[PDB]
């Protein structure tokens, strides 16, 4: 009956296992290119375009 | 050189009205046939 949720802004040094468990995800803007690798890797439907939208997105967008 | 050819690669960064804002990141696409202009 108890649920999570996890927030951060550098998910490389971040538990492997406790995104894993996490069955939904919100990107907001990510920079930062190894993030990019890491939370492209975890994620499963993206292809290269959907990591060239992460990094242009606006203000208030996800 | 073959006359001369220069080339300049660019990446986006952001979005400047008319008014006079700043708002970062660019949704939009340039169209070919289009000019550009050094940063006054």
């Amino acid at each position: 009956g108890v649920t999570l949720m996890v927030v951060s802004q550098r998910p490389s040094e971040v538990s492997e296992t406790i995104f894993s468990q996490c069955s939904n995800f919100i990107s907001l803007r990510l920079t930062n290119a190894v993030d990019q690798t890491y939370v492209k890797s975890l994620l499963p439907d993206l292809s290269a375009g959907l990591g060239d939208l992460l990094p242009n997105l606006a203000q208030g967008e996800f | 050189h073959v006359n001369f050819r220069f080339q300049i690669d660019t990446q986006p960064i952001g979005t400047l009205s008319e008014d006079g804002e700043f708002s970062r990141g660019s949704h939009s696409l340039p169209v070919p046939t289009e000019y550009a202009y050094v940063t006054p």
